[PDB]
């Protein structure tokens, strides 16, 4: 859709659980459009500025998550497609993890980039 | 498995290459003319050209036709082996966190080795720890 493109190239970031990138403006209005009953990043700045974090490189344009080998490498074959990314750095505190678990999803590390 | 084909592009506008083709794609993907691509790959520590999948070289030629900024090299489409579409998607260490150690570029601390304290939510700036060097207003009038 037309909602997932970042509309400006300035202040964008990038999530943590299924790379979106967007602009600050999309994960304040909108949010995440992968997974929205789980987070709940819309209406706010705070959760915004919580989980999704600025730290993050490179760029992919997702399409066809059904068919294609970078999809299926990158584990986002279950999401929508659009833009995202192949190295989203950080981690979440400990206040927002532990009900993921209760809730049946499991927060896998996206940091696929290698140290050292 | 789709193949992965190499595109040239201008030096300084990937990111805007890349912004350019999905809004065409999202443009051109209910109509008669759509597009054959899967994914464009733009890694950030490259300059000058791009990447995209397609599984034939017809299609990236039918899809990359009418850009301004892809019309450099539109008349040649390289292949890479399949044990390279690993190798684009490694980055080696964004770059943004605290109590880390990072280095000048302008300023009078050119290329002196710092430490970051604290970071600020809005992007403007970013706290650093430095040791001044001057001489205290002594030696220059
Ligand atoms: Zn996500």
């Amino acid at each position: 859709a037309l909602e997932t493109v970042p509309k400006d190239l300035r202040h964008l970031r990038a999530c943590l659980l299924c790379s979106l990138v967007k602009t600050i403006d999309q994960f304040e209005y909108d949010g995440c459009d992968n997974c929205d009953a789980y987070l709940q990043m819309k209406g706010n700045r705070e959760m915004v500025y919580d989980c999704t974090s600025s730290s993050f490189d490179g760029i992919i344009a997702m399409m066809s998550p059904e068919d294609s080998w970078v999809s299926k490498w990158q584990r986002v074959s279950n999401f929508k497609p659009g833009v995202y990314a192949v190295s989203v750095t950080g981690r979440l505190p400990q206040g927002i993890v532990r009900e993921l678990k209760s809730r049946g999803v499991a927060y896998k590390s996206r940091d696929t980039a290698i140290k050292t | 498995d789709p193949n992965l084909w190499t595109v040239k592009c201008k030096i300084g506008e990937e990111r805007a290459t890349a912004i350019s083709l999905m809004r065409k794609f999202i443009a051109y993907q209910f109509t008669d003319t759509p597009l054959q691509i899967k994914s464009v790959v733009a890694p950030e520590h490259v300059k000058g050209y791009i990447y995209v999948e397609a599984y034939k070289q017809t299609h990236v030629k039918q899809a990359i036709e009418g850009v301004g900024n892809l019309r450099l090299g539109y008349w040649n489409q390289q292949m890479v082996p399949i044990k390279e579409m690993t190798d684009v998607l490694k980055v080696v260490k964004a770059n943004l966190k605290p109590k880390s150690w990072v280095r000048l570029k302008r300023g009078i601390y050119k290329d002196d080795i710092a430490q970051v304290d604290y970071v600020e939510p809005s992007q403007n700036t970013i706290s650093l720890k430095m040791i001044p060097r001057i001489d205290y207003d002594r030696i220059k009038a």
